[PDB]
């Protein structure tokens, strides 16, 4: 059993640079047909592979992408460091450093080689916008009676920056139907999402609603509190 | 790149020949130099190859019997067939391998333009000329056809042309079998109107070259 | 370069039956060049086939793979509740080495109609100088849907936002929402704000609306 | 000893379509192959190296991929000008095993079309010296293929024919083609009546083309 | 004395040949026997000499690829030629050296006719026939001339008559040139008088005997 | 390597005067020297042995004198017959180095007369194919040397003309001569005006003789 | 046979000029197979130069040969009073060796005419039976006279003899004695005994007479 | 310094034999190269050669004379004899011996050879007439008074055989402008001469005149009175 783990700055600025360090456990830079490798997946896109570093120092890079990627190992500390230039927006992804082995069987016949034990993933993204805290709105059960108790109601995280907001309905107390959809790109580079929970329209006035939400980078600790707007 | 031919013919079967390809523009000693055969029908066969530093190697068919050299004084590269066998009837081309810009390594970048070695013991003579006429019909629908047959020839080519070239449209001529005893033929047909079997007189005439035969036969319907 | 092409895009196959995936390739490789990873929902993918017939370790014998020339198939004969998720192939035959577009395997249900629901924005969202109005369609199968804002009753095109989540683990249907984003010389300038849905769950669009002045 | 074959043996092709040659090798050989092109009368030019290098002066139009044992040469748009034979040679075995492969060719497709079946006697000036020839004639088929029998008296007459065919030509583009058989004096002036069948695919039935030693 | 050669003819470069010198009245193994060749249109060189006790010598040019024998049996002299070049085409002499009543020393005193050796690749062929007409006036003192064009042929020596030999005052026929593509060409003129153009009618005749070519092509003045 | 010259390289003479021709060696060959008399299409003849000693047969008008290097043959009365080409041959530098002159020709003297000067274009048939002959005849002058040069709309055309010369009549001892370009059509069809220019001592002035390629 | 010409025949040249001597053989031969030797007034000749450039041995540089092929001269610079003799030039070329006609080098002068004097026979001559009379020309230069005798003024041929004395060590004049013989049958046969003597240094022929009878 | 002499008959008779020895001192015909040459010169005639002997007995002959002409050769007394058959009245000349060399220098390069020292000569006659005496006719100064002191008068010797005769005029006291002219070939074989003195008519009567002629082979010495004779 072997781990990697990848550190690094998760928030880089446009047309900089960025330093990303994997650290691996269970396996050394020096044995014969290992590597380490980095691979990249854009948010809602397929993987890319990036680089690849060998026992013997020798290093692999995309050709569409060699001109700005460098990558160096330290084996005595047991990390490899990849350094990638001349950042644009579209080179937000989250980044793995995986293991890269074959299996050949005493007579050298190569049964294939893979990517096995990819580290957990760190999600860079690249953008001008600094940090923000994010706005609340909350979203009212429209003016029905009892529809067979079905109704939703909500709250709006809206221009916030950067990534994750962790939104809690009731503390706990409230998970039964909490849809937090994925947070999307606002057009300057923002992001914003909406936290919902379904319930009946017959606990309405009862049961109470809120929604704490939560960004570290921004340090926004906001229980918002949802209740039933008439008309 | 140019890789001139010279020193094909015809030979009788155990006998010898040399051929000879002069270069330009490379040199000969210089370069990887292989000499490629191909049979007339059938596909190319590579025959021999010397290397820069003088090494050499052939196919396994004519090991012993063929041997490669080379002239640095005037940059030719030579082919001594000795013992020479019906199978190596063929067009032989003088080759450069591993060139090109993009350098082709293992591969024939430069041609030669090839020369014809032909073995066998067909006594060298000359083709008869003889009539083909179409059935005895009207019009049958406006088309018959009238013929020249080449017959017990060696060697190609010849030259086969109707009314001395005064008719060229709708001429077919096929090329030449080799015949089980050793000589060729061909048929060389064309079609014409039956109205104009009568008003247009036909004659074959037939240059074969290396015999000097220059035999001119009347073409017309028979009378059945 | 090498391009992978998977098939098929989307895949749906409820547990207990035969789940068939196809790889192939632009170039011509040798079978051994080419693996099968698996990623679930917001996991690290992880080693799944190797040299396209070789199951990788741990991997029980439900995974088989099956490889010729630049045809390339992955067989799951009984797949259980926990074996959805996205499944690359990927080549080490020539640099770079590229993967496949992926290819998601679905949670197969009975066809459900989705619940649309609208909410305005709060008094403090009118205050923003910014105003976005949400419209969500919850519980539905499958993923495809179609949702048209009309400001009164006028189509709306690039001034909305969408957002789909995962599958349920529970029921395997699926929600939406899209927003509406306006400014006050917009939300002030009308009366109708609607949602028109086609879904294939629906025999028909439903349009449904609010005005702010009547609430 | 890596022997070589190329598919399809040949294939006709219009003009500004794709067209795809295969060349497959007993055994793999990396990329060590190289496609050549020899147009009738000439030399082999260098197309293809390496299996998927294009040549210095070698129109876009070719391209080459495959490795290992398979390999595909592939022409985007046929110009007119792009009919030849071609020609895949390994260069993997040992210097003294570079074999060729078997040959592509690529000519004109157009509409199929009748030939004129013609047969032709053995004239008195030939027969005078107890050599016969009989010939069966076909004129303007399209395509290459046909198949062509000796009838005598209803007997099958084998085992000495010989057949030559005309290569496309540039006018038509059809073929013609003649079938002779040679015999001595008394392999034909005992027998009868002398035929020839035809069969080709732009023809419904085999034609029958019967002529009489006696009548004429 | 009488000296008499044989074995000439055309070869190609590289090629073999052997001259024969038949004597009569002395006797080729007790004298000083010599081959000295003249090349057409150049002066004699010295090629080969025989000793009467069968010591030989040989000029620079040709030695390894020249050999001379004698024959005791039927008195002759034998010259064995191999590797021929385009520098050996000539007539080759047959001569006794150091002879002569006052005993000349070291001179030629008697002599064969010679052969004639060639050394081309020309490809043995026919001459083409083009006539000339002068320019079109009426008098211009009484002086015309007519030609015939005798073009790429090989080899020598070709026939040129003027009406089948009719004609045979003011013909001046010019020695044939040797054209850089290792063809012959040359022009048979004459002068007439313009009165005698038009009732005199002139055909050139042009017999080459090697090629077998005899072709008769009228002359006559043209119309501009 | 004895270098053995002749001088004069030709001489013209009458008929019954003494002439003398001289021949000279790179060294002193004592007396080893030899004349020779070699009339046209026929093999030389020895005239004279050692540079002084007169062979038996040859006529007493033969004289030779001379030793070292330089050495003369004189004729007294030179007959009618006489008219050849005389070479002097060296046999002192060794087995292998009987070198011999350049040879010296004999003519008759006459009075100069001009030729006529004609030019005939390349006709029509020849050029049919593409290979053009055009032709500068010079008839009946005297003596040997003349100059032809080539014309082109005042262009000279140099490098490629063939020159062919008649040896001297029995009738008139006068000379002919024809001068031959050789083109590819376009090297001919292209240009206009194509002229000979020629000059003669028996002619005061350089004559030119033009021709069009339009009009005929 | 090799003949060696000299040229000129005679020569006349006062001390302290140049002296010009030119010998041309029939034959070409070698330039070291002529010699040039020196004969003075009844003296035998002395070498003077051999191989026709190279100097005998003891003569002053005042003598140079200078030949090619068959032309050769001699020159002398600085000619003496005491350097007037006959010039030879020789071959040894081949046999048999030749000289040449020579060449007599003459002391010049200013031009005079002979004194011409008759003496007659004496008693004892006639009583001899043949008689003699002596016609003597003397002090003339250059050496070319004529003499005619005349018999009764008729001219004399072939019945007189001639001798001419050489150059004096003094005056470089000449002199000279022409005898008239006849017997006593043409001595008393007529009356007039004449010389006419054509000299160069003689506008006119000088006709000079006696008479036996009246002396 | 080396002296030849030549000795033997000088009165040779028609259609015979002659035989002359010269004896030669300072060198003997023993060098290589050493020849002795025999030449002639015809009285008033140019140089002929006769004959070469050479140091080793090769001897050389003029084609034309080679018939009639022996040369032989006494080292031993250092003489040379040639014999000269089948005499003519032409062959009438003087003889001369001469030494001839050649001169080679260290590489036998031959820069010419010669004919040096000749001897004295001997004059030898062919003729049939034996000896005979003078006859002295003396030869009158004309009948003249003064013609400015010009006057020349003689003795004619006629008739003599052979060569020489020797005239002096008054023993010596008379030697200004004495010609003796060289004898003349008679007709006959025969020799015939005039001695002249130059002489002023201002001293006819008063200055003797006599001349002493001499002739050793006929033994003449006759002392002839010149005087002026009157009409």
């Amino acid at each position: 059993q072997i781990t990697l783990k990848e550190s690094g700055p998760t928030l880089v600025k446009p047309t900089q640079t960025l330093t990303l360090t994997c650290t691996f456990s269970g396996f050394s830079l020096s044995t014969s047909g290992v590597g380490v490798a980095w691979i990249r997946q854009p948010p809602g896109k397929a993987l890319e592979w990036l680089a690849l570093i060998y026992w013997d120092n020798d290093k692999r890079s995309s050709p569409s992408l060699n001109n700005r990627l460098t990558i160096t190992k330290d084996t005595s500390k047991n990390q490899v460091v990849l350094t990638m230039t001349n950042m644009d927006p579209e080179d937000t992804a989250t980044y793995y450093c995986a293991h890269f082995f074959s299996h050949y069987d005493s007579s050298n016949y190569y049964y294939g080689s893979w990517f096995d034990p990819w580290g957990q993933g760190t999600l860079v993204t690249v953008s001008s916008a600094s940090t923000k805290g994010p706005s609340v709105f909350p979203l009212a059960p429209s003016s029905k009676s009892t529809s067979g108790g079905t109704a939703a109601l909500g709250c709006l995280v809206k221009d916030y920056f950067p990534e994750p907001v962790t939104v809690s309905w009731n503390s706990g107390a409230l998970t039964s139907g909490v849809h937090t959809f994925p947070a999307v790109l606002q057009s300057s580079g923002l992001y914003s999402l909406s936290s919902v929970v379904t319930v009946p329209s017959s606990s309405l006035g009862t049961q109470t609603y809120i929604c704490n939400v939560n960004h570290k980078p921004s340090n926004t600790k906001v229980d918002k509190r949802v209740e039933p707007k008439s008309c | 790149v140019q890789l001139v031919e010279s020193g094909g013919g015809l030979v009788q079967p155990g006998g010898s020949l040399r051929l000879s390809c002069a270069a330009s523009e490379i040199t000969v000693s210089s370069n990887y130099m292989n000499w490629v055969r191909q049979a007339p029908g059938k596909g190319l066969e590579w025959v021999s190859v010397v290397y820069p530093g003088g090494s050499t190697f052939y196919t396994d068919s004519v090991k012993g019997r063929f041997t490669i050299s080379r002239d640095n004084s005037k940059n030719t590269l030579y082919l001594q067939m000795n013992s020479l066998r019906a199978e190596d009837t063929a067009v032989y081309y003088c080759a450069r391998e591993s060139g090109g810009f993009p350098l082709a390594e293992g591969a024939f970048d430069i041609w030669g333009q090839g020369t014809m070695v032909t073995v066998s013991s067909a006594s060298t003579k000359g083709p008869s000329v003889f009539p083909l006429a179409p059935s005895s019909k009207s019009t049958s629908g406006g088309t018959a056809a009238l013929g020249c047959l080449v017959k017990d020839y060696f060697p190609e080519p010849v030259t086969v042309s109707w009314n001395s070239g005064a008719l060229t449209s709708g001429v077919h001529t096929f090329p030449a079998v080799l015949q089980s005893s050793g000589l060729y033929s061909l048929s060389s047909v064309v079609t014409v109107p039956s109205s104009s079997l009568g008003t247009q007189t036909y004659i074959c005439n037939v240059n074969h070259k290396p015999s000097n035969t220059k035999v001119d036969k009347r073409v017309e319907p028979k009378s059945c | 370069e090498i391009v992978l092409t998977q098939s098929p895009g989307t895949l749906s196959l409820s547990p207990g039956e035969r789940a068939t995936l196809s790889c192939r390739a632009s170039q011509s490789f040798d079978s051994r060049y080419l693996g099968w990873y698996q990623q679930k929902s917001g996991q690290a993918p992880r080693l799944l086939i190797y040299g396209a017939s070789s199951r990788a370790t741990g991997i029980p014998d439900r995974f088989s793979g099956s490889g010729s020339g630049t045809d390339f198939t992955l067989t799951i004969s009984r797949l259980e509740p926990e074996d959805f998720a996205v499944y690359y192939c990927q080549q080490f035959g020539d640099s770079p080495f590229t993967f496949g577009q992926g290819t998601k395997l679905e949670i197969k249900r009975t066809v459900a109609a989705p619940s649309v629901f609208i909410f305005p924005p709060s008094d403090e969202q009118l205050k923003s100088g910014t105003a976005s109005v949400v419209c969500l369609l919850n519980n539905f199968y499958p993923r495809e849907a179609k949702v048209q804002w009309k400001v009164d009753n006028a189509l709306q095109s690039g001034n909305s936002q969408e957002s789909v989540t995962e599958q349920d683990s529970k029921d395997s249907t699926y929600s939406l929402s899209s927003t509406l984003t306006l400014s006050k010389a917009d939300y002030e300038k009308h009366k109708v704000y609607a949602c028109e849905v086609t879904h294939q769950g629906l025999s028909s669009p439903v349009t449904k609306s609010f005005n702010r002045g009547e609430c």
